[PDB]
C-alpha cells in the first residue's frame, strides 16, 4: 500500500467512524438537536472555513457527511491527496461535534477537548509576536515515557506551545510534565480524532486574525501555511487514519514528523528516528527560530559600555597592532561545514598569560549558513563585528580584516572573561541582527602563532583581494538594478539618490552593495531596487523605470532625472555630499570644492554658498553634489565627455585622488599624468590666469565641444 | 481670473471609533483641511478631552479646581467629562503605568480602563506611557479587559507594532494608532508593517507627531502637509488614513502655559496662557491636516469646536 | 577572424531577422541537479549530496516518473509540434521532463525552460516540486551524448532504491527523430532498461519478426521494449499508462 492509497485507505475509515456517530446521535437525539461546540462564534470551524456553512442541527451534522465524501476522490495526484487529507479532518471534526451532542462534557481532565475562541485570542498575541515560536502537535506513543517527556519538556523550555493526543499524554504524566495552558502543554484527547482541536486553532486564526470570510478555503489554506507554525511529531506505529489526518496537516502547510518508516516526502513528510534531534528536526522544518534571550557571559553586554578605552593600567590582554598580528573574517559556507553554536578555541586562552600585559596572535573565524546569506552581505555582517566586540564592557576593538586592533582590560579577567565569550557574544548578536540571512553560525578563536597564520593565509587574503576585485570590476553595465535611497528626506524632502556600481551614494557612506544588503536585510526601508527597464539615453543614462522610480519616492517634485549628466536633468543633492562639481563655461570645464576647503574658487561661490545653492533636493543644471570616490569614476560627467572636464580642484583633493583620477584619464584618451594639469589654489584660483594655465598646459577641455 | 480647481486622485480613508450613536468616523477628504470650494472633506475634526486615571497632581490649579470633585475617580472624571462638556471622544491616559514614575501592573490599569469604558457612551481612546516595553503588555492587557467597545490605542510605535497590532485589532477588534515622529518616511514605513501583518487602513490611524507651539513645531506642520499632499495630490495608498494628533500632551506642559502669575507676573493669567496655547496648536495642526485632536481644558475644546464650526459651515 | 572579416559583405538590404527570442534556463548536469536538490533535504536528517529527494519523491508517488524527450526534427512532422505537444502532456501528468538535443532547443524556442514554467503548464505535483527545490519543469541536460548523463541519473536512482532500471517509473520519447545516431540511442536506451516511445515509425514494417522482437519480446529480455505511436496525445497517455503499471509493480 502505497502514501496514496494509505490516505484514501484512513479517509475512508474516518468516513465510517463519522457515519457510525452520526447516526447514534440522530437516534438518541434526533436531527432537531441542536449541535455546537463550546463557546466559539464559528460553529464547527473545518467545515465552515471549506464551505462557509454554519452547522447548528444534528441534522445538519449528517448533511455534513457529504462534504467528507466529496473531498475523497481516489486519483493518484497530489491535488487529491490533499483533498483526502481535508476529508479527514472534516471526517474528525463531525466526529469530535456528535462527542458534545452524545455526551454532556465528552472529556475529562486532563484532556481539555475543544479549545474556546477566548483561550485563541488569548494565545493568539504571543502568536503573531514570536513569543510562542511555533505549535508541536505530538500524537502517538513514545519508546518509553522518559523519552516522551524529554521531547516535550524541551519545546517547552523552547517556549513552544506543545499539544498531546493519544498515549503521550499519560506517558507525559508519567514523565512529570506539568500541563496547562500558561504551561503550554495542552492535552487534547487520547483519540486520533482530538488532533482537529488543534487544527481548529489554526483555522480560527485565519478567521480572527488573517480576517478570511468563511468558504474562502484556498486563503485560509495559504494563511495557514504562511503564518501559523504549526508541525506534527507523529510517534509510534502508524495507522492508515493517522497517515490520512497527517495528510490533513499536510494540506494546511504543516510539516508532518514521524519515528516510523514512511513515504518520506521533502518538506512535508519526513522521517526521525533519533529523537535527541526530533526537536531540532521539526524546527527546522517549520522554520522555526528561538531568540537567545541573553547571551550566556558573565561580563555585561549594552550598547552603553561602546567608546569606553581602558588605559595600559586596566589592560590584560592586547591583540594586533604593531605588538603582532590579529584578523577577523566572516565567511559564507555550506551548512555541512558550520556547526549551529559551536565555539572553539585553538591554542592557549587568556588565563595562562603571566598576569603581565602580553602579546599573542589572535584570530576570529565566523562561518555563517542560511537560504538567504550570499558572499555580497559578508562585508556588512563584519562591520557590524567591530560594534558588537565593542558593546562587552573591558574589551575593546578597532580596526579591519587583518589590521584588527583590541584590547582586553584585567577586569575582565577577574569577572571571568575568557576568549570563549566572544564567540558565544558573536553568535549571539549574528542570530539576532542577522537572523533574516543568518540560519547556523561557527565561531572560531585561533591563538596558535602557526595556525592562526595558516587560516589568514587560507580564508581571510583571498576573501579580502575577491572583495576588493568585485569591488573594483563593477560597471553599470554588468548590473540590471540600480537602487534608490530615501534617506535623507528628513532635510531635502524632494532628493532621491539612485546608486549605481559606479554611481555611489553622495553622502558617501552608501555604495551598491551596500544598498542591496540594506534591501535584502531591511525591507521597506531607505533602499529599494530599481530594475533598468526602458532605457532611453545609455550615454546619458536615461531609462523609462528610473524616471518612474524618481517621480514616486520624491512624491512627484522631481519627474525625470539624468544619471551621467550634470546639465541636462540631473540628480539632486542632499545636504550631506562633501565635494561639489561646478561648471566653469570659461574654462570650457568644471570647477570641484571640497567641504574643507573654505577658500575662494575660479567660479566665485565658496563651499558654503554653492551648497546652499546646490542643496536641498532641488534640481539645478550646472552644478552637483558627490563624494571623493566618484570623481575618478567612468561615469563621472560622461554625458559632457567625462572627467576631462575637471580644471581646478583643491589641492588635497587633487593629492588624495590623483592614483585613480590619473588611472580613468590614461584610459579616457590622455597621458598618464593627468592631476598636473589640472589646477589648484596654489597655482592660481581667479578665472583668466586657471584659463591661461590650461591653455598653456594643452588640457584637453579647451579641446572638446562647448559644456553648454 | 481663472479659479484655482487642481484636483486631487486620492482620499483619506475612514476610521470608525466608538459604538452606538456616539461612534464617531475619522477621514474621507478629498481635500485639503477646510477647504470647502475645492471639494468635499468626509468628516468634521473630532475634539476630545484627555483624563487621567491617578489624581493630576502636576496640572494648573485651575484645572484642578475644575475637577476638583471628580479627579479622584477616573470614573466620576469620565462621567463628570461626558455630562458636562461632551466631546467627540474622552483619552484616558494611563500614567500610572509609567515605568520612569509610579509603576502599576497591567491588570490594574485594564481594570480601571474596563470601568471607566463600561460607564460611558462616548467613544474611548486609551494611551499608555512612552516605554515600548510596558506599552505591549499594558495594551494586551488593556484590550483583554475593554472588549466590545472598540476603543483606540494610542502609540503603537514600530518596537511594539506587532504586539499592540496583534492584541488590538487582530484579536479584540479595537482600533489603534501607529505612531511615528515627525518623518513622512517613517510613517510610511510603520503603516506598510501594519498593513503587512494584516491590518487594513480600515482599522488604524496615523500619529505623526505632536509638539506645541514654538517648540519644533514647524516639524510637525512639515509632516503634516508632506502627509496630505502626498495621500491626496500622489494617491499614496499607504498614507491615506487619518491622524489623530494629542495636543494637550505637550502643549500644556510648556513654561508659557504651566508658569503661575506668580512666577512669571508680567505673563498674566496661567489659565489664558494655557488655554492660549492649547487653541493656537490645535488650530495650526488642524489647518495642517488632523483629523482628531485631544484638548485638556474645557475652554481650549469649547473655542476649537467654534473654530471649526465656523470654518467648517 | 574570417567570419569577422566577411562583415563587410553584408547586404543590409536584405537582412531580416525576426523579432522572436525566447529566454531559457539550462546547464542541468546530474551534479547541478544534486545541487539544487540539496536544498530540501532537510540538515538534521540528510543525507546531502545525493539523489535520495528526486527518489523520495518518484516514491511518495508526488512525481508520477521521469522523462526523456530527445531527439531530431523530422520533415514528415510538423516541426516542433511533437516535442512541445509530448511534454507539455508529460508535465501535466505530474511526469518531471528532462530533454536534451533539438528536442531541448524546441523546448528553449517554446519557452518550458523557465521557472514560470511550473505554474503555466505542470500539474500539482510537479508544480509542488518545481516551487520547493526552485527548478524548471523541463530540466535541459545537454547534448545528444549528454544523454549519458540521463542515464547516470536513473542509475543513481536505481542504485538508491536496490532496484534495476527496468523497475522505475521513467520513459524516453524521440518524438521527431530522423538520425541513426536517435536509433543507436533509443536501443542503449531500451537495452539498459528504459521504455521508449517513436514519434516516427523506422523502417521495420515489413519485418513482422522485427516489429514482433523490438515492441513485444523486448520486454522479455530487458524488461522494456519499444512504443511506435505518431499521435503525441496518445504517445503521452501510454507513458502514463506504462508507468502507473510499472509503479504498482514496485508497489509504490
Ligand atoms: S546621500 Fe546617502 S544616506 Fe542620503 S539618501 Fe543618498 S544614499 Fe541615502
Ligand atoms: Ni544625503
Ligand atoms: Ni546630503
Amino acid at each position: 500500500m502505497n502514501l496514496f492509497q494509505t490516505v484514501f485507505t484512513g479517509s475512508k475509515q474516518a468516513l465510517a467512524a463519522a457515519e457510525g456517530i452520526v447516526k447514534q446521535a440522530v437516534d438518541e437525539k434526533g436531527r432537531d438537536y441542536k449541535v455546537a461546540f463550546p463557546d466559539t462564534a464559528y460553529s464547527l470551524p473545518v467545515i465552515f472555513a471549506a464551505t462557509g456553512k454554519k452547522i447548528t442541527n444534528v441534522g445538519e451534522l449528517e448533511g455534513a457527511l457529504d462534504i467528507v465524501r466529496s473531498l475523497i476522490v481516489e486519483e493518484e495526484m497530489l491535488d487529491k491527496l490533499l483533498n483526502s487529507g481535508l476529508a479527514t479532518a472534516v471526517a474528525a471534526e463531525i466526529i469530535e461535534a456528535a462527542k458534545y451532542v452524545l455526551s454532556d462534557a465528552p472529556y475529562a481532565e486532563p484532556c481539555v477537548g475543544f479549545i474556546s475562541d477566548p483561550i485563541i485570542r488569548s494565545l493568539g498575541v504571543p502568536l503573531v509576536t514570536g513569543d510562542i515560536p511555533g505549535v508541536a502537535v505530538i500524537l502517538g506513543e513514545c519508546p518509553d515515557s522518559e523519552t516522551a517527556a524529554k521531547i516535550i519538556k524541551d519545546y517547552q523550555s523552547k517556549g513552544l506551545l506543545t499539544c498531546l493526543v493519544g498515549k503521550v499524554i499519560d506517558q507525559a504524566i508519567e514523565g512529570k510534565v506539568k500541563m496547562g495552558l500558561d504551561l503550554r502543554v495542552i492535552p487534547l484527547g487520547y483519540d486520533v480524532t482530538s488532533v482537529i482541536h488543534v487544527v481548529t486553532i489554526a483555522i480560527r486564526a485565519a478567521l480572527i486574525f488573517g480576517g478570511i470570510k468563511g468558504g474562502q478555503l484556498n486563503d485560509i489554506l495559504k494563511y495557514t501555511a504562511e503564518r501559523v507554525p504549526a508541525f506534527v511529531n507523529a510517534f509510534g506505529p502508524l495507522s492508515e487514519l493517522v497517515v490520512s489526518a497527517g495528510a490533513g496537516a499536510i494540506a494546511l502547510g504543516f510539516p508532518v514528523l514521524t519515528d516510523q518508516v514512511v513515504p518520506e516526502v521533502p518538506t512535508l513528510l519526513l522521517t526521525q528516528k533519533d529523537y535527541d534531534k526530533m526537536v531540532k528536526t521539526s524546527l527546522e522544518a517549520r522554520n522555526i527560530k528561538i531568540k537567545i534571550t541573553e547571551i550566556p557571559i558573565p561580563v555585561s553586554f549594552a550598547a552603553a559600555f561602546e567608546g569606553e578605552r581602558i588605559r595600559k593600567n586596566d589592560m590584560l590582554a592586547e591583540f594586533g597592532g604593531n605588538k603582532t598580528k590579529a584578523w577577523e573574517l566572516v565567511m559564507c559556507a555550506d551548512q555541512g561545514e558550520v556547526e549551529d553554536h559551536k565555539i572553539e578555541v585553538i591554542g592557549p586562552d587568556i588565563d595562562t598569560i603571566d598576569k603581565a600585559p602580553g602579546r599573542m596572535p589572535l584570530g576570529m573565524l565566523i562561518k555563517v549558513s542560511g537560504t538567504n546569506m550570499q558572499k555580497d552581505f559578508e562585508p556588512v555582517l563584519e562591520r557590524r563585528l567591530h560594534y558588537f566586540l565593542n558593546y562587552i564592557e573591558g574589551v575593546m576593538h578597532v580596526g579591519q580584516r587583518n589590521l584588527t586592533w583590541v584590547r582586553i582590560g584585567k577586569e575582565a579577567f577577574e569577572k571571568g572573561f575568557r576568549l570563549k565569550h566572544f564567540g558565544e557574544v558573536i553568535y549571539a548578536k549574528m542570530l539576532d541582527e542577522f537572523g533574516s540571512v543568518v540560519d547556523k553560525c561557527e565561531v572560531t578563536i585561533i591563538t596558535d602563532p602557526g595556525k592562526a597564520e595558516e587560516l589568514e593565509g587560507k580564508y581571510a587574503v583571498p576573501r579580502y583581494k575577491e572583495r576588493d576585485a568585485r569591488l573594483e570590476s563593477l560597471v553599470d553595465e554588468k548590473v540590471d538594478t540600480f537602487y534608490s535611497c530615501n534617506l535623507c528626506q528628513s532635510f531635502a524632502p524632494a532628493h532621491v539618490c539612485i546608486v549605481t556600481p559606479e554611481r555611489l551614494g553622495l553622502c558617501g557612506a552608501v555604495s551598491w552593495l551596500d544598498a542591496k544588503a540594506t534591501l535584502e536585510l531591511n525591507p521597506t526601508g531607505p533602499c529599494q531596487a530599481v530594475p533598468k527597464e526602458g532605457v532611453v539615453d545609455e550615454n546619458l543614462g536615461i531609462w523609462e523605470k528610473v524616471n518612474e522610480t524618481v517621480s514616486k519616492i520624491s512624491q512627484g517634485a522631481v519627474t525625470s532625472v539624468t544619471l551621467y549628466s550634470i546639465l541636462q536633468d540631473p540628480m539632486t543633492s542632499c545636504g550631506c555630499f562633501e565635494c561639489i562639481t561646478g561648471i566653469m563655461p570659461e574654462a570650457n570645464g568644471v570647477v570641484m570644492v571640497n567641504r574643507e576647503f573654505g577658500a575662494t574658487t575660479p567660479l566665485g561661490m565658496t563651499f558654503g554658498e554653492l551648497a546652499s545653492m546646490t542643496g536641498g533636493g532641488v534640481q539645478t543644471p550646472g552644478f552637483m553634489g558627490h563624494g571623493r570616490q566618484f570623481i575618478a569614476s567612468k561615469k563621472f560627467m560622461k554625458g559632457e565627455g567625462g572627467l576631462g572636464r575637471i580644471v581646478w580642484m583643491p589641492k588635497e583633493l587633487k593629492d588624495f585622488v590623483a592614483e585613480k583620477l590619473n588611472k580613468t584619464a590614461k584610459e579616457l584618451y590622455n597621458i598618464d599624468n593627468f592631476a598636473d594639469m589640472i589646477c589648484d589654489e596654489t597655482i592660481a584660483t581667479e578665472s583668466e590666469e586657471v584659463v591661461k594655465f590650461l591653455e598653456e598646459k594643452g588640457h584637453p577641455a579647451l579641446k572638446m565641444d562647448p559644456i553648454m | 481670473f481663472k479659479k484655482p480647481t487642481q484636483k486631487f486622485s486620492g482620499k483619506i480613508g475612514e476610521v470608525e471609533i466608538g459604538t452606538g450613536e456616539k461612534a464617531l468616523k475619522l477621514g474621507g477628504e478629498s481635500v485639503l483641511p477646510f477647504y470647502t470650494f475645492d471639494g468635499d472633506t468626509g468628516n468634521t475634526p473630532k475634539v476630545g478631552m484627555e483624563i487621567l486615571d491617578v489624581y493630576p497632581e502636576d496640572w494648573i490649579d485651575p484645572l484642578k479646581d475644575i475637577y476638583k470633585d471628580v479627579a479622584k475617580d477616573p470614573v466620576k472624571w469620565a462621567q463628570f467629562v461626558e455630562e458636562k462638556y461632551s466631546p467627540d471622544f474622552i483619552c484616558l491616559r494611563l500614567i500610572s503605568a509609567d515605568p520612569n514614575g509610579t509603576d502599576a501592573a497591567p491588570e490594574d490599569c485594564a481594570k480601571t480602563a474596563k470601568a471607566v469604558v463600561e460607564a460611558i457612551k462616548t467613544p474611548l481612546v486609551v494611551a499608555g506611557t512612552g516605554n515600548h516595553e510596558k506599552d505591549a503588555k499594558l495594551f494586551e492587557k488593556v484590550a483583554q479587559e475593554t472588549e466590545g467597545h472598540n476603543i483606540l490605542l494610542m502609540s503603537a510605535v514600530e518596537d511594539n507594532y506587532k504586539s499592540v497590532g496583534a492584541a488590538g485589532v487582530m484579536a479584540y477588534n479595537d482600533k489603534v494608532v501607529a505612531e511615528s515622529s515627525v518623518d513622512i518616511n517613517l510613517a510610511k514605513q510603520i503603516n506598510i508593517l501594519m498593513n503587512q501583518l494584516g491590518i487594513d487602513n480600515t482599522k488604524f490611524v496615523d500619529n505623526v507627531g505632536c509638539a506645541a507651539g514654538g517648540y519644533g513645531y514647524e516639524y510637525v506642520i512639515s509632516t503634516l502637509d508632506r502627509v496630505k499632499l502626498a495621500a491626496l495630490g500622489q494617491d499614496d495608498k499607504t498614507l491615506q488614513v487619518p491622524i489623530i494628533s494629542p495636543v494637550s500632551f505637550e502643549a500644556c506642559k510648556v513654561k508659557e502655559a504651566m508658569d503661575s502669575e506668580e512666577d512669571s507676573p508680567q505673563w498674566g493669567s496661567q489659565e489664558d496662557r494655557t488655554v492660549s496655547m492649547e487653541v493656537a496648536t490645535a488650530s495650526g495642526v488642524l489647518a495642517s491636516g488632523t483629523d482628531a485632536v485631544i484638548l485638556r481644558h474645557p475652554k481650549s475644546v469649547e473655542v476649537i469646536r467654534n473654530f471649526i464650526k465656523e470654518l467648517l459651515g | 577572424k574570417e567570419a569577422i572579416l566577411n562583415f563587410k559583405n553584408r547586404d543590409q538590404s536584405k537582412v531580416m531577422i525576426p523579432e522572436l527570442k525566447c529566454k531559457a534556463i539550462l546547464g542541468y548536469s546530474v551534479e547541478e541537479i544534486i545541487n539544487k536538490l540539496d536544498k530540501v533535504v532537510n540538515t538534521q536528517i540528510g543525507p546531502m549530496q545525493t539523489v535520495k529527494p528526486l527518489a523520495d519523491v518518484l516514491v511518495s508517488g508526488v512525481l508520477r516518473g521521469a522523462a526523456a524527450v530527445v531527439g531530431c526534427n523530422n520533415p514528415k512532422v510538423v516541426q516542433d509540434s511533437a516535442h512541445i505537444e509530448t511534454i507539455k502532456g508529460l508535465i501535466k501528468n505530474d511526469v518531471i521532463v528532462v530533454v536534451t538535443g533539438c528536442a531541448a532547443q524546441a523546448a528553449a524556442k517554446y519557452g518550458l525552460l523557465q521557472k514560470e514554467a511550473a505554474e503555466k503548464y505542470a500539474g500539482p505535483g510537479l508544480a509542488t516540486v518545481c516551487k520547493l527545490v526552485d527548478i524548471p519543469p523541463v530540466l535541459h541536460m545537454g547534448s545528444c551524448v549528454d544523454i549519458s548523463r540521463i542515464l547516470d541519473l536513473v542509475g543513481r536512482v536505481a542504485n538508491l532504491l536496490g532496484v534495476d532500471m527496468s523497475d522505475l517509473p521513467v520513459a524516453g520519447v524521440a518524438p521527431e527523430w530522423m538520425s541513426e545516431k536517435a536509433v543507436a540511442i533509443g536501443t542503449y536506451v531500451v537495452t539498459s532498461g528504459i521504455d521508449t516511445w517513436l514519434g516516427v515509425a523506422p523502417p521495420v514494417t515489413g519485418g513482422p519478426e522485427v516489429v514482433d522482437i523490438l515492441t513485444n519480446k523486448m520486454e522479455d529480455w530487458v524488461g522494456a521494449k519499444f512504443f511506435i505511436e505518431t499521435d503525441p496525445h496518445k504517445a503521452v497517455e501510454q507513458i502514463v499508462n506504462r508507468m502507473n503499471e510499472k509503479r504498482k509493480k514496485l508497489g509504490i
